[PDB]
């Protein structure tokens, strides 16, 4: 007993413990789900409204990191608002330093080299967070990656992070996204959120939406109010 | 970031000081070396040995040249090696910088020695986990010294050092004097390693050198195997 | 952090120090240093240890290191707290020479390493030294002096004294033999010699296995020696046979 | 669990859980009788217990939530 | 066998030897891939495994060989956050060489100095000594082909066969047994040596999307990393 | 920089460093102290010469300036640093307004000191107990008596160390106004008082006094043996 | 609910079981189950942890099974756990096994007091000074219901104390017990009536027959002042 | 089995800020008494040995010409906080030339207690939070005021305060003896009551001292001659 | 337990035990309520008094003209965080010459606030920080907690014992939209007085009052005109 008390310590078999439990911690999050169509990415996220007190649109988990950069969040909040502080200020120290806009490919390592700072010295914790980042460009096309807090950062065609993963992407599975504009593929990602969290867990839950890809020309932003409603429309026919 | 900044050598209520043991312990476990003083010059020899054939035996060295006239070989851990070796050229290019002539031996061995003692005494770190054996030539007399974890240093006549050294004093107990040449006590060097050796002693199994009143040099592989030849 | 922490500048319930106590006990072995004086000049023997039949014999002292013009010490203990010290108040002495153009008594560099001895028992928390060393010297203020050091961090004026392994026996009969203002430079080497043959069991005080220095003062020189081994075998042969002659008497 | 030691050991109780462990499965399969096991502490069992032939599902409980608490009151 | 904290941090035990560093040795091993390395004539050669669990993944970005500098090549085993820190810093290494000195740097002093860096990480006690393999290949005047590894204890050494990885030990001895025989080795022999020995060790008889390859030789010094056509054409050729 | 708490506070609201330190103050020499009309006394005892001492590098009694002296009770190390400290700060004080130092002065001084150096991070409290007698401007004798802890105090006569509550109790039940009328009777007290219960059999006395007109002067072992004398005849003729 | 059985019957409550007394050394545990067992009219079963650490492997259960059942003979009685922190504290197995046979005695315990057809009309209670080293399993409601905790007297503890263990005194008109609570901020009632007994020894120690109240001040200032080197309290008052 | 300076217990309190609170326990009870016409500070002095010179210990002492202030507990530690008030009223003055109030007296030496920790910075403090409470007493432009001020940083406004170790029994006897139509001469008459109940020892000119503030003269400490005719009438 | 003596250290269940600590000590606290109406923001608070000598601890501070919070917890923390807010307000005030919107007074807060919970031998700040305001998005009420995180309500109400308050507030949350003050006013208090018990409800000296509003500034009143809002208050039902 006692190796599993700090993160400067390996393990008999070899494995640092406290980045596994930082990783438990993330396990309990509702869910966020990311697609990248022919000409741009889709965000998803189901919310849990813990009570009628909190306003609608309360603890965003849908941030902007640039002009032409999503973001989505699973875990702990504290640690997600720093990680998108520190994204930020990178961004724009690049930008200004060059003089032009900072491809994912690098951010990306940026922000996975500033997480993996934490996880060698005793002095501090490993992040409690895993997010994904997603842009177009019109040179580069689509981009996707998913980081988690031990510090791995990987390219991806469609993710999903928190609770129900597993049960999320054996349905992102039989999706086609290589071909279909992402014109409706909004419908897809709320039909494919209504069918997870079965109601025992929890009694009810709101939908959030992102967009960014060629139809916004570049600039990532909320859905409009009108094809979110569109969506929940066509995703409500579950029951049959 | 930040260290520690707290002593992780202690006092025992025995009044022994237990990693500098721990540390002696550990160095006397590495690879044999031998080095021997005979009124012309000083031999440093060590036995150097590879895994399997895939090791390519011309890549690293276990005898390293400080200056032109100064020598060292060690033994212990392997890492541990190059930091000291770096430090001590850095020491001797200060003095040689100040005083524009080259460093006594004597005053390299003090200024190693003392950084092996004060890397002792500071806040969250280890000892050192080598020994080393310095040889010098400087104003007709040679001279030979060896160093210790604790940072103490003596000067000898003859030393083993290493696996199975106490065998190795007691070899060089019988046979050194001081009356010889700089090839005599060659050949018995390599005797007196050759006690320790596998079942075979090709050359690329000895590393060799020499430091006399021209300077201070490794054999080449050559000069090594032929002198391995009328012996044994 | 402050779990692998040993706190090793605290008190105890006692009132004591351990670490301090430690080190003391550390310099109950490895060696046996003695000195007396009572006259003009003072003298230091100690014992060798490193006594290997393969050796270079270097440096023309093993010991005894030079401080001033007009000092000498001893030490006992770790050897490499030993050079780090002596390292250290060599530089003291030249600066007070530098400032005051004038050579510094043997009190105030004494009260200086002990206050830089002290200052690791108070604050800091590292290891402590574990070095008890010797002075003599000559003054102007007070003619010849002699003075012992402590790991703790205090020290004391003295006339015969040994802080080696024996000490308690060496001391007994220090006291039971020593006369005041009155032993010139000629009998205290016989002192010496007796004291060396009782505490050291290994019989007929072989010559290579003592080191003896002495210090006197000339006109204006202030001479430190350390005489050869060509001078010690004729004491020890005195000795013996004074001793034999006063064992045939009884 | 197992462990290999030389100085001292606990050997009896090992030998009645390979018992144990030779009867489910094992030489001689059986069909006609079913076993339940309850615990509340599983990372200090032993391996060959938890294999997928000897104990086939494995069934977790989970701390009740606002809903169950108020139906178990 | 333990006296005090010398199972916890990087200090000597009783027998003489830290437990710490031997972990990492263990920690390799989690990954569970394999590298060889080969020199030839006039040529050295990298040959990898890779393994995409799913395909949802994006397949074009699980490399794991990396490109230091235009005549420099690397291969990394272990972790993967550590390995693409330490690819940053040898990089950063390189560049510094380069601009200070005027000449490219040899691959012999980049590794000395990278055992150098990780060489304090067992000195001192506040921190985790990167538990991750290194292996380099190069050309250089006036010898021909390098290839060095490195590990984390801060040891390093030239070689003219290695294996890093799960299946050192049985990879070895039939590189030994195949150097044994003294035969001139040129670039189709050496590809086919490499792709045999991991082939044979596995027992898998892999198609040519499973593997990595990575070359240099004395016609173009510059490192490039094979495609699957030219893959196929050697994996052909070597059945017959 | 070491930066560790070293004093905390216990369970029961307490500070058990202090209290370790105030331990090691009572394993220490005696030393006692009065004051008088026109001259104060102070002495130590436990002397334990060995016959091979320097008695001038031993001394337990200081004189910090012209008019002010102390002795101290526990670790000898600690001791130097407070008397340099306060030299200094005595030599400094005439700087600024010309005026000689008054007691109160460098009493309040080396217990703030003391005081503050309990509460800095990453140091251990002083071992050592002070008393310092002086005659200040406008001829008004007086001592003080110092704590590790950081309090000091004004008394008549005091005695710490190793056995002090014996040679409290003593005092006590004997000061007078008429023992304190006669300057050699002043001395005779504590002299006696100082071979109540520490034996100190004549040879284990240093005693010192200053009479409000020049420097300290301590005074050889030759009149003490006078004082011992007299008071033996005065105990034997007295009945 | 022995002594009244028929309102908690007509009112359909089932009244708790066990109960566990923890405090620090001396304030008063054993004293109570004393009074209980005096006051009481059924059996009294009395046992001591360090009577269940048999030779032989497999006594302890026996032995508890024995007492149950002895215990269920009877119609309905009481059983008493003497400083249960001896016969387990909490399952930890790591490496060699060590410190298990005693945990099965425990788990036997355990396994007694719940699961079918629990042991019915029993009641135990037990008693421990240091309570932050018992097993989560055993503080469960169901067999721990009840918490009593036992604190060191604030105020007017003390002086019922010093009323209640002094009147068989032979003591004079004027003493104050006020002043003598006020004297003595944090202690327990074995120093008090060991104050009690010191001031009566030195009122007898030289003659005479009735203590003063100096004779108690002394008595304090020697019993509480000076040994307050030893004291016992500090390091319990945080259970460790 | 070692803590950290500031960590928190599961109930949430905290573990060195508790101790200090009661670490207070044991030192000399004193008085305050708030009246329309001025206010009164008592406190005893808990002479030891008759060696001793009572006038020696002081427990009242003066941060301005308008403010005096009462300590319990220790007294090594109490001399910071007072010298940092009478620093900062005289920094005061010299900046807005007028004369500051006591709440803010009282509000930047309670600014100051929380500041315990071991990361941050050298000047620091071990673990120790200062050990001492203290009554504040004063008139300002808006009248007499008394405050009481405690080791965890929170400050109150009494009407009649009592700390030291008699805490409680002195304040249950305040609690029938107070009314606002209450004059200087019955304040300190039943003051002085209190701690002639209170006290272990015989009351008399040497064994406690007191003090007094009115809208008209200054700070104004009661002398051995003055305090002997206010005891007989008791 | 050994998991449970630094913020650093990762229980096996993925929790930190002195981030929870602290939230449990926040509870201590009196209980306190917030709400808002179409246009205005009120918040009401209960005081509590040591002893019937000694005057009630105050709640409501003043951290700007159109900003005020409400606390519960331990003063000193309170104290130093209602420093920051009023520096940053008046930093803000002086450079760019405008009111400084409440969502980025929130956002710093909770960053400030963030930073003692990763690092080595610290610990969160013990305060229950209910903020209210007035901006161009009309009115808004915050919470804060030890954890450093933040939410954004329509109505609230923390301290010791206040989920009596949250229920009613929750059950009476459909009319809060369009009435004024003098019933708004009412309604807080009635939520209030919910978490009492049967013996004493608002003797007019254990109650503060804060508004803040469109065309009035953060004003905040106490047991003196506090009368006004309590005649009328209906009879508690039994
Ligand atoms: N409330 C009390 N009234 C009187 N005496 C008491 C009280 N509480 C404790 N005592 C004293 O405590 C003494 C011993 O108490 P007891 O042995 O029951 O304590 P405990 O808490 O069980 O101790 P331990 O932890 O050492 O077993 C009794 O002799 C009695 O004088
Ligand atoms: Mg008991």
């Amino acid at each position: 007993t006692g190796y599993d008390l700090s993160a400067s310590t390996f393990s008999p078999d070899g494995r640092v413990f406290q980045v596994e439990y930082a990783m438990k911690a993330v396990e309990n999050s509702s869910t966020a789900i990311g697609i990248r169509c022919k000409d741009g990415v889709v965000f998803g996220v189901e919310k849990l409204v813990l009570s009628k007190l909190y306003e609608e649109g309360s603890n965003k988990r849908l941030f902007n990191v640039d002009r032409h950069v999503g973001m989505a969040v699973a875990g702990l909040l504290a640690d997600a608002r720093s990680l998108a502080d520190i994204a930020r200020e990178e961004a724009s120290n690049f930008r200004s330093n060059f003089g032009y806009n900072i491809p994912l490919k690098h951010l990306a390592d940026r922000v996975a080299m500033y997480v993996h700072a934490y996880t060698l010295y005793s002095a501090v914790r490993p992040f409690g967070c895993s997010f994904m980042l997603g842009s177009y460009s019109v040179n580069d096309g689509a981009q996707l990656y998913m980081i988690d807090p031990s510090g791995v950062s990987y390219g991806y065609w469609g993710c999903a992070i928190g609770k129900a993963r597993q049960a999320a992407k054996t349905e992102i599975e039989k999706l086609q996204m290589k071909e279909m504009t992402c014109r409706d593929i909004v419908k897809e990602v709320a039909k494919i959120i209504y069918i997870v969290h079965d109601e025992v867990k929890d009694k009810a839950f709101e939908l959030e939406l992102s967009w960014v890809g060629e139809l916004t020309n570049g600039r990532h932003e909320i859905v409009p109010k009108d094809i979110r409603e569109e969506a929940e429309k066509y995703a409500k026919e579950s029951l049959k | 970031e930040r260290g520690y900044s707290f002593s992780l050598t202690t006092f025992s209520p025995s009044g022994k000081l237990v990693q500098i043991e721990y540390a002696l312990a550990a160095v006397a476990g590495g690879a044999p070396s031998v080095g021997i003083k005979a009124a012309n010059g000083v031999v440093l020899a060590t036995e150097k040995k590879q895994k399997s054939i895939l090791y390519d035996e011309r890549s690293v060295h276990k005898v390293e040249p400080i200056t032109k006239h100064i020598g060292l070989v060690y033994s212990g851990m392997g890492p541990d090696y190059r930091v000291l070796v770096h430090r001590a050229r850095k020491l001797a290019q200060q003095y040689y910088l100040v005083y524009q002539e080259p460093i006594p031996t004597a005053q390299l061995v003090q200024r190693v020695a003392s950084v092996m003692q004060e890397y002792t005494q500071s806040g969250g770190v280890r000892p050192f986990g080598v020994s080393l054996l310095i040889c010098g030539w400087n104003e007709g007399r040679p001279y030979l010294f060896q160093s210790d974890p604790s940072g103490a240093y003596f000067a000898w006549k003859a030393t083993a050092m290493g696996k199975n050294y106490v065998n190795g004093k007691t070899f060089l107990e019988k046979r050194y004097n001081e009356d010889l040449e700089l090839e005599d006590a060659i050949h018995t060097a390599i005797l007196t390693l050759k006690e320790s050796f596998e079942g075979q002693m090709t050359e690329d199994n000895i590393e060799v050198g020499i430091c006399n009143e021209a300077g201070f040099r490794r054999l080449t592989p050559t000069e090594v195997k032929d002198y391995l030849a009328a012996i044994a | 952090s402050r779990r692998y922490d040993s706190r090793t500048t605290i008190f105890s319930p006692e009132g004591r120090l351990y670490q301090v106590e430690y080190a003391m006990e550390a310099i109950g072995h490895a060696g046996t240093c003695l000195g007396i004086l009572a006259n003009d000049g003072v003298l230091l023997a100690a014992e060798r240890r490193n006594i290997h039949k393969l050796l270079d014999e270097v440096f023309f002292s093993e010991k005894i290191y030079k401080l001033n013009e007009d000092m000498a010490c001893s030490v006992a203990g770790i050897t490499s707290d030993a050079n780090v010290l002596t390292n250290e108040l060599r530089l003291i002495a030249q600066r007070y020479l530098l400032q005051y153009q004038e050579p510094i008594p043997c009190e105030q560099l004494v009260t200086a390493l002990c206050d830089i001895k002290q200052a690791y028992t108070q604050f800091g928390g590292k290891r402590p030294f574990g070095v008890s060393l010797l002075y003599i010297g000559w003054d102007k203020h007070y003619g010849f002096q002699l003075y012992q050091s402590d790991p703790s961090g205090n020290y004391g004026g003295w006339k015969a004294t040994c802080i080696g392994n024996n000490s308690a026996a060496a001391v007994s009969m220090l006291k039971q033999d020593y006369k005041e203002g009155e032993m010139t430079l000629k009998s205290a080497l016989a002192l010496a010699i007796k004291v060396l043959n009782k505490t050291m069991d290994v019989s007929k005080l072989s010559a290579e296995k003592v080191e003896i220095a002495t210090l006197t003062r000339e006109n204006g020189k202030t001479v430190i020696r350390v005489l050869k081994q060509k001078e010690v075998e004729q004491l020890i042969k005195k000795h013996e046979e004074e001793e034999a002659k006063a064992e045939r008497e009884k | 669990k197992r462990f290999d030691s030389e100085k001292a050991g606990d050997r009896e109780v090992q030998r009645t859980m390979l018992e144990l462990l030779n009867q489910l499965d094992g030489f001689q399969p059986n069909t006609q009788v079913k076993v339940i096991a309850a615990t509340n502490r599983v990372d200090i069992l032993d391996p060959a217990l938890l294999r997928s032939g000897r104990l086939d599902r494995k069934i977790e409980f989970p701390m009740p939530n606002e809903e169950a608490r108020a139906r178990i009151m | 066998s333990s006296a005090g904290f010398d199972r916890h941090i990087t200090i000597f035990s009783p027998e003489g030897r830290l437990y710490q560093v031997e972990y990492a040795f263990k920690a390799i091993n989690q990954g569970g891939l394999t590298s060889v390395a080969v020199r030839g004539k006039d040529c050295a050669v990298i040959v990898t495994q890779k393994k995409v669990p799913d395909k949802l993944l994006d397949s074009s970005t699980v490399t794991h060989l990396f490109k230091i500098t235009e005549n420099i090549g690397c291969v990394m085993t272990g972790m993967t956050a550590d390995s693409r820190s330490q690819v940053q810093r040898a990089r950063y290494e390189a560049a510094n060489w380069k601009y200070k000195y005027g000449y490219e740097i040899p691959v012999d002093m980049l590794c000395k100095r990278i055992a150098d860096i990780s060489q304090v990480y067992t000195q001192n006690a506040e921190m985790r000594p990167l538990g991750c393999c290194m292996i380099l290949i190069g050309i250089d005047e006036e010898q021909g082909p390098q290839v060095y590894k490195c590990d984390p204890a801060g040891y390093y050494c030239g070689f003219k066969a290695t294996a890093a990885g799960v299946k050192q030990t049985e990879s070895t001895s039939f590189l030994e047994k195949k150097v044994k025989k003294k035969f001139d080795w040129t670039f189709e022999q050496t590809v086919e040596t490499a792709i045999t020995c991991l082939s044979t060790v596995l027992s898998i008889d892999f198609k040519p999307s499973e593997i990595e390859v990575g070359v240099v030789t004395v016609e173009n010094p510059k490192f490039r990393i094979l495609t699957e056509a030219e893959i196929d054409a050697h994996l052909v050729a070597l059945a017959e | 920089s070491y930066d560790r708490a070293i004093t905390v506070f216990s369970p029961d609201g307490h500070l058990f460093q202090v209290e370790y330190a105030q331990e090691a103050v009572k394993k220490g020499s005696t030393a006692v102290g009065v004051r008088g009309r026109d001259i104060v006394v102070l002495g130590v005892e436990k002397k334990s010469v060995a016959k091979l001492q320097d008695e001038r590098t031993v001394r337990k009694i200081c004189a910090l300036d012209d008019n002010v002296c102390m002795a101290f009770a526990g670790l000898t190390a600690d001791a130097r640093i407070v008397i340099n400290r306060a030299r200094v700060e005595c030599q400094s004080h005439r700087l600024t307004v010309e005026d000689p130092v008054t007691v109160e002065y460098i009493t309040r001084y080396i217990a703030s000191l003391k005081q503050r150096y309990t509460q800095s991070n990453g140091r251990r409290p002083f071992g050592i107990s002070a008393l310092i007698v002086g005659f200040d401007f406008d001829g008004t004798p007086r001592l003080y008596q110092t704590d590790p802890s950081g309090t000091y105090h004004a008394w008549k006569a005091n005695a710490i160390g190793r056995g002090a509550k014996s040679v409290r109790e003593f005092l006590e039940k004997n000061y007078t106004d008429e023992a304190i009328e006669t300057d050699d009777l002043t001395i005779k007290l504590v002299i006696k008082a100082l071979l109540e219960v520490v034996q100190s059999g004549g040879k284990n006395i240093e005693l010192a006094v200053m009479r409000r007109d020049q420097s300290l002067k301590i005074l050889n072992p030759e009149e003490i043996e006078k004082y011992v004398a007299e008071i033996e005849k005065e105990k034997e003729e007295n009945e | 609910p022995l002594l009244h059985p028929e309102r908690f019957v007509n009112l359909g409550i089932e009244p708790p079981k066990g109960v566990l007394l923890f405090g620090p050394p001396g304030t008063g545990k054993t004293l109570c189950a004393r009074a209980v067992a005096n006051r009481t009219d059924a059996c009294f079963i009395r046992v001591i942890g360090s009577e269940l650490v048999q030779k032989y492997v497999g006594e302890g259960a026996r032995m508890v099974r024995e007492l149950f059942e002895m215990a269920r003979t009877k119609k309905a009685c009481l059983i008493f756990f003497d400083e249960i922190d001896a016969i387990g504290g909490a399952r930890f197995d790591d490496g060699a096994g060590g410190d298990n046979e005693v945990q099965r005695t425990m788990l036997e315990l355990i396994n007694q007091l719940d699961g079918f057809d629990p042991r019915g009309n029993i009641k135990v209670l037990m008693a421990t000074n240091r309570p932050d080293t018992l097993d989560p399993a055993l503080m469960r409601p169901g067999r721990l219901d009840r918490k009593i905790e036992f604190s060191l007297p604030d105020l007017e503890g003390r002086t019922h104390i010093f009323k209640i263990h002094a009147r068989s005194m032979s003591v004079e008109r004027d003493i104050r017990f006020e002043l003598l609570a006020r004297l003595c901020p944090n202690s327990t009632g074995a120093e008090i009536r060991s104050v009690c007994t010191e001031a009566g020894m030195f009122a007898i120690r030289a003659r005479r027959k009735i203590a003063t109240e100096k004779d108690f001040l002394e008595a304090v200032n020697k019993v509480i002042k000076s040994y307050a080197k030893f004291s016992a309290t500090p390091r319990y008052m945080t259970y460790n | 089995y070692d803590r950290g300076v500031n960590t928190f217990s599961p109930e949430g309190r905290l573990f060195q800020v508790e101790y200090a609170i009661e670490a207070i326990k044991l030192g000399s009870t004193a008085i305050g008494i708030q009246t329309s016409e001025g206010v009164c500070l008592a406190v005893e002095k808990r002479i030891t040995s008759p060696l001793m010179e009572p006038s020696s210990i002081e427990k009242i002492v003066e941060i301005d010409a308008h403010i005096g202030c009462a300590m319990s507990g220790l007294i090594a530690d109490a001399k910071t906080l007072i010298d940092k008030a009478r620093v900062e009223t005289q920094n005061h003055w010299f900046t807005y030339n007028e004369t500051m109030t006591v709440e803010s007296v009282t509000q930047a030496v309670s600014n100051l207690a929380l500041q315990f920790g071991e990361e941050d910075a050298d000047p620091g403090a071990m673990s120790r939070p200062f050990g001492v409470a203290l009554l504040f007493g004063g008139v300002d432009e808006k009248g007499p005021q008394l405050f009481h001020m405690d080791p965890s940083g929170t400050f109150v406004q009494c009407d009649a305060r009592a700390i030291g170790s008699a805490s409680e029994g002195a304040q249950s006897s305040l609690q029938e003896v107070y009314h606002k139509s209450m004059t200087l001469k019955e304040a300190i008459k039943s003051s002085l009551i209190i701690l002639k109940q209170v006290m272990e020892e015989k009351l008399n000119a040497t064994n406690i001292e007191l003090a007094t503030v009115q809208p008209g003269q200054n700070f104004h400490m009661f002398t051995k001659e003055e305090l002997e005719e206010v005891i007989k009438d008791i | 337990n050994q998991y449970d003596n630094d913020v650093t250290v990762w229980s096996p269940q993925g929790r930190i035990h002195q981030i929870e600590y602290a939230m449990e000590a926040v509870k201590q606290g009196s209980a306190t309520v917030g709400l808002k109406s179409k246009t205005h923001a009120v918040l009401v608070a209960l005081k509590r008094a040591q002893s019937e000598l000694a005057a009630h601890q105050k709640k409501i501070l003043h951290v700007d003209n159109h900003i005020g919070i409400s606390i519960a917890g331990l003063t000193a923390d309170a104290r130093l965080l209602c420093n920051f807010m009023r520096q940053e307000c008046l930093d803000s005030r002086f450079v760019f010459d405008r009111p400084l919107p409440v969502s980025r007074l929130v956002s710093l807060i909770g960053s400030k606030t963030q930073i003692p919970t990763q690092r080595y031998g610290r610990r969160p700040y013990g305060v229950g920080l209910l903020i209210a305001g007035y901006d161009d998005m009309g009115p808004h009420i915050f919470q804060t907690c030890p954890s450093a995180n933040y939410f954004d309500c329509r109505a609230m109400s923390i301290g010791a014992r206040s989920q009596s308050a949250r229920t009613y507030l929750e059950r009476h949350m459909s009319e809060f939209m369009e009435c004024n003050l003098n019933e708004l006013v009412k309604h807080g208090l009635r939520a209030l007085r919910e978490t009492l018990p049967a013996e004493q409800d608002l003797t007019t000296k254990n109650v503060s009052i804060g508004i803040v509003g469109k065309d009035l500034e953060f004003t905040i009143y106490d047991d003196d005109d506090v009368s006004p809002f309590l005649e009328g208050l209906e009879e508690r039902p039994q």
